[PDB]
């Protein structure tokens, strides 16, 4: 904030939505808590400018399990060169994959 | 997904009541038949005649007042927690605040149909 | 066997606001010293049939100032709106089981306000739309006092789950807890529908029949079928709601037997206000909703609050 | 980067629990009294590792005493209990206040016999 | 309006502000954005003209386009970051999207047509409120988001912002509109050195808020919104057109005044950064401004235009109402050069 | 059936360029609404269940409703109608041919890059898997409102009771 | 005395609404702060299990948590039973 | 990203497009203004949804609230106008280019 | 007299009754027998596809007894 009145008076206004490794109702996990926490973790008290290149793994790591942007990559080229086989008849999925 | 097909289902067979009953009757149509209705004479169009800021602001009265409702909504919900009494004291809160929107309103002309 | 299931759901709610118009007619001809239908079949029990005949053979006089695709996709809409609001409904089991039905219910008839709003806009006539506006002034205004009274209540139930108000209602009926809700609900109910007291939109004896002036035979029949099945399916949504009926898991005709005679007790009781009063001004109902029921509805919800927090009488929300 | 190291279809292989879920609701409460032991640890595995395949074996002790608890209610009134379980399946929530005469019955084998 | 309900909006405006300036939250943040425009508005149609009607509907379709803008640069932030708290953008084009937001908002110069229409369509006070008050919002996000800015984009829209004031500056009349102007450059001058140091923003938007609030409350003890009416205030009340000409050199940038003090302090924090060109621009411009200043003061104080007949019965009449803290906000404007080095306070 | 969460996605951008090429209002209106239908088919498909509930009560038959209500009243003597104008047609066809394109490219490539980077890869791709136990985790999100959210309670409360005091301010004309 | 007398008379002779719905709305915001059994109610949310109960390893020392369900250690339910 | 995001994106940028871009009546600019809230209504909510973010279910809800808390100012604006004019056409707001 | 008013209200009470008793027979015909399985959370949903993939008839509600195993 650019008056930090919630550290200066102990209140918590808004922080408690602000990430989603934030206690949660019932204790709900987030999709990413394990990611976030770590990259919080070691981001934590070091600063922005060191933070952007010595916890970038992290951040990485944290970016992929949000939009599994890679993720989707891999699948689709798994998806894609599957096929490439098919038409050819040269690859058979099995039968636990058909049913 | 069957609420899909029920959804499709009604919609459907609606349309088909509609197409049945603006079809099937036998027509023979001429100009003063079709003329509007005025109870024996004939309409003015005049300028805009929907008018009145009174039948806005009942609209913008009733949209800030669904807004306070959309807030009140998770109720149900919100009575299954531990911290029951800042819970009770937030949702007295928004009636309050409903009720004090109500007031203001009430008090300063507002829900009023005047001259 | 789904699409069978939709299928004898809706027809027989057809069919019984096909008989509800006579059931109507007969009642407010005994109450004014007059029988009514008794002789176009056995006491009248083909006269829906002889009007749903003469109408779909009678010509449909469309406006030549009229959006013809609006002009059709109300009635459409009304109608499609009146039946989808039964699929949740429990009889003892719904056909669509629902965490959110009551909300379902309040979305969709909510979303029925547009067969008003395109109807008077696209009939022209620069007059009707007058009439429209305020049918729909009044529709979103009792919209505040029907949403704020079922939140009230489902505070006992949990959830918006309309089989958990049998559960509610297993040793006591939710009237007994919330008679001024249920009074305040029913009025509601009658202003939303547009009938009793509340039939601005089509007062016989104030505009004609508003709205629905230039709508004639099929298109306006469509309408009357809205409306009736609105009317019918409003007074079920008030027997569950405030008179849950006991249910045997193995024997849910018994519950079907309670709810249908309940429902058409209520039923029978709206069209009972048809024959009573004298009709409210336009000023009068929005003086009635905005000043008399609103304070009361917002001080009935806080108590509703109040009262399961303060006596160790939360519900379960599963 | 690195290979996601995976369990063989073999490390997987265990005897089922293929019992029903009213079955399997039935007999829960005593379940959990009488397999707490093997359930707890598992579960301590569970969350103290994060990881499905570190934790494989207590499962499978996990399932080995689920199963040993359903022969022991086989051999001494799997009728009453299959009498339980089938009036608890009835019903389309699976409720346990529907049924309270044959969890009575259900009840006061095990407590003889058990 | 009633003085309760007038007070309450005031201060729902500021609270509004005070959202914005005190939220860790993307979220509490746009709320205190909402807050003051909807509080805001109906401060402009205070008097209820058609040019306030006009003024209130262009101000309120700026705002709203900056605020859903805003909005959606926030959620594409979230969607790449998972990210509520406000730092450091995560995405570019959520950047340039929440840049051209709060450019939007503040008025910069390729969104700057709404300012000088809305500063001539309501009253002065309005007038004053909007070009003091509404900065300090998007000025402060802004710099708790500068380490993530586009250089090029702010200073290209700073730049703009000078040379727009400085040039539309040159063609009005109505003193609303040249102080819809001045305030365009001036915000241009705080944004060009945004990207570099905060401190000097800063300072520069107290310097400008005590001119512009010295400026506003001698225009409307004037009750001149012409420069024709200005000239006649000289044979009504002369302090004041005198006054009002040191405030105008002020804001010229003259030294020794006040008003040299942020374009000294940014033209050094510039150059300490290899900015030479850019500074020299600026300052170049920035001689528009003081033209148009000039004018007003050849107009109002350093010569005398002629009266009317109807002035001598003004003679006889004192102020039914005197504006607050005028005389520290005229002294402050023009007399603090010599406290310079207590800019490291806003460190 | 396999694909549902993308028909419903592209029909409400075919909304979006109906209401946005600007036909009479009433026109608009109702290309909003039935975009708003389809994006609560959209969260409803998310496990949106309340969020897209809401979107239909308070959205299309609030919000809107008192939006069709209010160009009902400051309308054109002849209210106008879509095709009055090419302007609408040129407008709609353009956002149209731009969704068809754009679609194609994305389901065919699967790696398009205008502004953003997407794949096609799927919708139900990215869901995960897990157990939700017995609550609506949406559910005791919203309703944490009232535990979690006292200062976001007390900033809206505020918000509203303001905004019925300036709606009744403004209108006063005066 | 005679004054809030006369007023709540004028009141209940001519706007029963208002006086109804703000006891109402008054008795809704004052009796939860006195009742025993809203203490009652934050126990019953408390002792409701949604989540599973993750269990722990004795380090030794901790001879108040149950070690099986039915140990005498652990949080009772025996006063709801009976409320 | 996943397809539906990139055309919730979309909808945006039609809806800001259609706003910037003006015709004669307010109205319809009022509801492109809508269209670009319930676009990022919707992309609010599937990106809270899928990243199972739960104390972020209620952002939507408040987006939601203020956006409709907006449109009814702006609404109020527009009666205002055409009780002046008696359109919403934006030609008229031009009397302060001087 | 009022007496005739009935047959036409017992014809909208049969025409009422049907819709509920259509729904739960034909619930218990699609669901072996029993009551239609409620999922109103997914514990409920998971606990029917266990049962679904234990039956060995792709039928959530083939009940699989201590018969099957044990
Ligand atoms: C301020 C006092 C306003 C006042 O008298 O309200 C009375 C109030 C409202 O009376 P009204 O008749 O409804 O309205 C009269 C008008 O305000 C018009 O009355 P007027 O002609 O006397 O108004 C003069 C005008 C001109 O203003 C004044 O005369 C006084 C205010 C400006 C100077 C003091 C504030 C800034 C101090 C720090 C400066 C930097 C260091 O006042 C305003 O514009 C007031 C606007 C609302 C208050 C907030 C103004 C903030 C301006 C500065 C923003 C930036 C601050 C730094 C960051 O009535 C009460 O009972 C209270
Ligand atoms: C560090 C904190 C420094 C300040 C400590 C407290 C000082 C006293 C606080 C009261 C006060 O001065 O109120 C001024 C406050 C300001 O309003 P105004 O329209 O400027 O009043 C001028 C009238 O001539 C007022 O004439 P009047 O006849 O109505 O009343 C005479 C007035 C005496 O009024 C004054 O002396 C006017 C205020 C002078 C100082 C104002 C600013 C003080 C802070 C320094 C600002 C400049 C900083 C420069 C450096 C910046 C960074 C480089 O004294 C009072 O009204 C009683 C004061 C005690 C209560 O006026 C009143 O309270 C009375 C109205
Ligand atoms: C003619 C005009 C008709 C207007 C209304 C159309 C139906 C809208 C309501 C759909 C059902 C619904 O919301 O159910 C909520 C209810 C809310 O309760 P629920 O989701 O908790 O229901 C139980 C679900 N589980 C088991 C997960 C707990 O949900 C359902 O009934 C089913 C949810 C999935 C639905 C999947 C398909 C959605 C399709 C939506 C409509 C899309 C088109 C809209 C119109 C477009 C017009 C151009
Ligand atoms: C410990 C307990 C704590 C909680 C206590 C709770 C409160 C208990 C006392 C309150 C009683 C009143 C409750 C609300 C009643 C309505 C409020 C109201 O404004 O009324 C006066 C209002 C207005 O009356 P008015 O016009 O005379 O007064 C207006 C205001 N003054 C006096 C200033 C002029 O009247 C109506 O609402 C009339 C309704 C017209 C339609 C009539 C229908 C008749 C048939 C009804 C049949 C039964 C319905 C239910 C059926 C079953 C449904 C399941
Ligand atoms: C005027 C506004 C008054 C609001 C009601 C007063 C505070 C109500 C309350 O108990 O808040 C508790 C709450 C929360 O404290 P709490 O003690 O209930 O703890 C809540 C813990 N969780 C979140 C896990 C459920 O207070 C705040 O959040 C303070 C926010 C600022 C309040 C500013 C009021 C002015
Ligand atoms: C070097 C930088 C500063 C340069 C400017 C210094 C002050 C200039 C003042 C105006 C000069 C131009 C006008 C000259 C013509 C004569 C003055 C005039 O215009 O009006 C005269 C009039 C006299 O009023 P009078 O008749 O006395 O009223 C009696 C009661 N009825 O009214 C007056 O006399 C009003 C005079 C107002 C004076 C205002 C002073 C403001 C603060 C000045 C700060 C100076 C800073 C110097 C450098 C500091 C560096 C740190
Ligand atoms: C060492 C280098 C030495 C360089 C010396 C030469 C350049 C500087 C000296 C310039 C001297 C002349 C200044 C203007 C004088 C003037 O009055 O010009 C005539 C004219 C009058 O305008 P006005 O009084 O408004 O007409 C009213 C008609 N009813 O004026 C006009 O029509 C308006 C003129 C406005 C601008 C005046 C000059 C401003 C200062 C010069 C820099 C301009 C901006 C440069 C930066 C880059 C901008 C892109
Ligand atoms: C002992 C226990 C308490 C007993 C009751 C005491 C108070 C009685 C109610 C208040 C009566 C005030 C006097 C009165 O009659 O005001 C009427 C007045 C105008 O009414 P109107 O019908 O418009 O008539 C206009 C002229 N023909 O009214 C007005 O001008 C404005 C009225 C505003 C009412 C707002 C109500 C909001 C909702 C309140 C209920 C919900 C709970 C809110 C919190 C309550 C806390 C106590
Ligand atoms: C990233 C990818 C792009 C993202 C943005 C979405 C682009 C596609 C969707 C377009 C949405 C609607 C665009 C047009 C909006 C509109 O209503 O424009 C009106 C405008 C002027 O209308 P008017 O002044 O009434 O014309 C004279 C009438 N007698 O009409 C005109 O001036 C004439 C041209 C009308 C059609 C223009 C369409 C341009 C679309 C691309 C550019 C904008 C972006």
């Amino acid at each position: 904030p650019f008056f930090d009145v919630q550290k200066r008076l102990g209140l918590d206004l808004d922080r408690w939505m602000t990430i989603q490794s934030a206690e949660q109702p019932h204790k709900i996990p987030g999709r990413c808590h394990a990611f976030e926490k770590e990259w919080i973790e070691c981001a934590h008290g070091i600063g922005g400018i060191r933070a952007e290149k010595e916890c970038k793994i992290e951040f990485d790591d944290f970016v992929e399990c949000l939009l599994r942007q890679k993720t989707m990559k891999r699948l689709s080229a798994i998806k894609r060169q599957r096929d490439k086989l098919i038409k050819e008849g040269k690859y058979t999925p099995p039968p636990h994959h058909l049913g | 997904m069957n609420i899909m097909l029920t959804l499709l289902t009604n919609v459907t067979l609606a349309s088909l009541l509609v197409l049945i009953a603006f079809w099937l009757p036998q027509l023979n149509a001429y100009s003063e038949k079709t003329s509007p209705y005025e109870c024996g004479f004939d309409p003015m169009g005049s300028a805009r005649l929907p008018f009145s800021m009174k039948f806005f602001l009942v609209a913008i009265t009733f949209l800030l007042f669904d807004l306070e409702i959309a807030l009140l909504l998770p109720l149900p919900w919100a009575s299954q927690t531990n911290n029951l009494k800042t819970m009770l004291t937030m949702a007295l809160f928004l009636l309050i605040l409903l009720a004090a929107s109500l007031a203001y309103e009430w008090t300063q002309k507002g829900l009023e149909w005047a001259e | 066997m789904f699409m069978i299931n939709i299928l004898s759901l809706i027809i027989p709610i057809l069919l019984a606001v096909a008989f509800l118009t006579l059931v109507e007619r007969k009642v407010l001809g005994y109450m004014q010293l007059r029988k009514g239908p008794n002789v176009v079949g056995p006491y009248g029990l083909l006269q829906p049939i002889a009007d749903a005949l003469k109408l779909v053979t009678k010509e449909p006089l469309r406006p030549g100032t009229s959006s013809i695709s609006m002009f059709i996709i109300a009635p459409i809409l009304g109608l499609s709106l009146a039946l989808t609001m039964w699929v949740p409904l429990p009889m003892p089991y719904p056909l669509i089981n629902m965490n959110l039905g009551v909300l379902f219910m309040l979305a969709m008839s909510s979303l029925a306000v547009y067969s008003i709003l395109w109807s008077g806009w696209a009939s022209n006539s620069k007059y009707a739309l007058i009439g429209a506006l305020r049918a729909v002034a009044q529709t979103i205004s009792y919209e505040v006092t029907l949403a704020i009274i079922l939140l009230s209540v489902l505070l006992m139930n949990g959830s918006y789950t309309l089989s958990t108000l049998i559960t509610t209602q297993e040793h006591i009926w939710m009237i007994f807890t919330s008679w001024p809700l249920a009074m305040m609900w029913f009025i509601s109910t009658l202003a939303e529908t547009n009938r009793a007291p509340f039939d601005l939109t089509e007062g016989e004896s104030e505009l004609v029949s508003g709205f629905n002036v230039e709508y004639a035979a099929g298109p306006f029949a469509m309408f009357f079928m809205a409306e009736y099945a609105n009317i019918i399916m409003m007074n079920a949504f008030t027997a569950i709601l405030f008179l849950g009926a006991s249910h045997d898991p193995h024997t849910p005709e018994l519950y079907t037997i309670n709810f249908v005679l309940k429902t058409l007790a209520l039923t029978i009781t709206f069209l009972w206000i048809r024959a009573s009063y004298p009709r409210f001004r336009y000023d009068q109902l929005m003086h009635l909703l905005w000043k008399s029921f609103l304070p009361l509805t917002l001080a009935l919800c806080m108590w509703h609050i109040s009262l399961p927090i303060m006596t160790a009488s939360i519900p379960p929300q599963s | 980067p690195g290979i996601v190291e995976l369990p063989t279809l073999e490390d997987l292989k265990v005897q089922e629990v293929k019992v029903s879920s009213s079955v399997l609701k039935a007999a829960a409460h005593h379940y959990g009294a009488q397999c707490d032991k093997p359930n707890k640890e598992f579960m301590l595995c569970r969350w103290e590792e994060k990881d499905p395949r570190r934790c494989l074996e207590e499962g499978k002790l996990v399932n080995q005493c689920a199963l040993d608890f359903f022969r022991q209610i086989k051999r001494h009134c799997a009728e009453p209990f299959t009498e339980y379980w089938t009036c608890i399946d009835y019903s389309g929530l699976q409720l346990f206040r529907h049924c309270r005469k044959q969890q009575a019955k259900f009840d006061e084998c095990v407590l003889d016999k058990l | 309006m009633n003085p309760i309900i007038y007070t309450t909006l005031i201060m729902t405006v500021m609270s509004g502000t005070m959202l914005v300036m005190i939220s860790s939250h993307w979220l509490l943040i746009w709320i205190g954005f909402e807050m003051n425009l909807l509080a805001m508005i109906p401060v402009l149609m205070k008097n209820f003209n058609p040019r306030a009607t006009e003024a209130a509907t262009k101000y309120f379709l700026t705002q709203a386009t900056a605020s859903m803008m805003l909005m959606m640069a926030i959620i594409i932030n979230l969607l790449y970051s998972g990210q509520w708290t406000i730092t450091k953008m995560f995405n570019p084009v959520a950047m340039t999207m929440m840049t051209m937001a709060l450019a939007m908002k503040l008025g910069l110069s390729p969104f700057h047509f709404w300012v000088p229409e809305v500063t001539q369509g309501i009253s002065l006070q309005a007038g004053l409120l909007l070009l003091t008050w509404q900065k300090l919002a998007p000025l402060s996000v802004l710099c708790q988001i500068s380490q993530s800015i586009n250089p090029n984009l702010m200073l290209t829209m700073a730049m703009l912002s000078i040379l727009i004031g400085g040039w539309g500056g040159l063609n009005q009349t109505q003193l609303r509109k040249i102080m819809a102007y001045s305030s365009i450059a001036h915000m241009g001058w705080m944004t060009a050195v945004l990207p570099y140091n905060t401190t000097m923003t800063i300072l520069n938007l107290l310097i400008y808020i005590t001119m512009t609030l010295a400026m506003f409350m001698l225009l409307i003890h004037s009750s001149a919104t012409t420069t024709l009416s200005l000239s006649h205030t000289w044979n009504k009340m002369p302090v004041i057109t005198s006054l009002m000409m040191v405030t105008l050199l002020s804001m010229g940038g003259l030294p020794p005044l006040s008003g040299f003090m942020p374009k000294w302090m940014i033209i050094q924090e510039m150059t300490k950064n290899e900015s030479i060109i850019m500074p020299t621009l600026m300052a170049m411009t920035a001689l528009l401004n003081l033209y148009f200043y000039m004018r007003l003061a050849y107009s109002s104080s350093l010569t005398m235009f002629p009266s009317t007949n109807n002035m001598k019965m003004k003679w006889q009449f004192e102020h039914t109402k005197q504006m607050k803290l005028l005389p520290t906000m005229i002294v402050l404007s023009t007399l603090v050069l010599p406290m310079t080095p207590a800019l490291s306070s806003l460190n | 059936t396999m694909y549902i969460a993308f028909i419903l996605s592209t029909i409400f951008v075919i909304g979006f360029v109906g209401f946005s090429s600007k036909p009479s209002p009433i026109y608009g209106g109702l290309g909003l609404i039935v975009s708003g239908g389809v994006g609560c088919g959209i969260v409803l498909n998310f496990g949106g269940s309340f969020l897209g509930l809401m979107v239909f009560l308070i959205y299309l038959g609030g919000m809107l409703v008192v939006f069709g209500y209010t160009t009902a009243m400051a309308t054109e003597m002849y209210p106008e109608v879509w095709v009055s104008n090419k302007t609408v047609f040129g407008a709609f066809v353009s956002g149209l041919m731009m969704e068809f394109c754009m679609v194609y490219y994305a389901l065919k490539e699967e790696e398009v890059e205008i502004i953003f980077k997407f794949n096609g890869l799927g919708d139900w791709v990215i869901y995960d898997t897990g157990d939700s136990g017995f609550f609506s985790e949406e559910a005791m999100g919203i309703a944490a409102l009232y535990s979690y959210g006292t200062w976001l309670v007390i900033v809206t409360g505020w918000s509203l009771l303001i905004g019925v005091v300036v709606i009744m301010e403004i209108t006063r004309g005066n | 005395a005679g004054r809030i007398a006369s007023f709540l008379k004028n009141a209940w002779a001519k706007e029963p609404v208002l006086v109804a719905s703000f006891a109402i709305g008054g008795l809704a915001i004052i009796l939860p702060s006195l009742s025993p059994y809203t203490n009652y109610a934050i126990r019953i949310n408390r002792a409701t299990p949604y989540n599973y109960p993750v269990p722990l390893r004795d380090d030794g020392n901790m001879p108040d948590v149950p070690s099986h369900p039915q140990d005498p250690q652990g949080p009772s339910l025996e006063w709801l039973k009976n409320l | 990203m996943p397809l539906v995001y990139m055309n919730i994106i979309m909808a945006f940028a039609i809806a800001l497009a259609g706003l910037l871009m003006y015709r004669s009546h307010l109205m319809s600019s009022l509801l492109c203004l809508e269209g670009m809230m319930l676009s990022l209504f919707i992309m609010s909510t599937l990106i809270i949804l899928n990243t199972h973010f739960t104390l972020a279910n209620m952002m939507p809800i408040i987006l939601l609230v203020f956006a409709a808390c907006e449109a009814a100012l702006g609404l109020s604006l527009l009666v205002m106008v055409s009780n002046t004019y008696g359109t919403d056409y934006v030609q008229n707001l031009n009397l302060l280019q001087c | 007299m009022w007496f005739e008013i009935l047959p036409g209200i017992a014809v909208m009470a049969a025409c009422l009754f049907i819709p509920g008793m259509a729904t739960a027979h034909i619930h218990k015909f699609t669901n072996g027998g029993k009551e239609k399985r409620v999922a109103h959370f997914s514990y409920q949903w998971n606990l029917m596809e266990r049962d679904r993939c234990i039956s060995g008839v792709n039928r959530y509600h083939v009940t699989k007894g201590l018969e099957n195993i044990d």
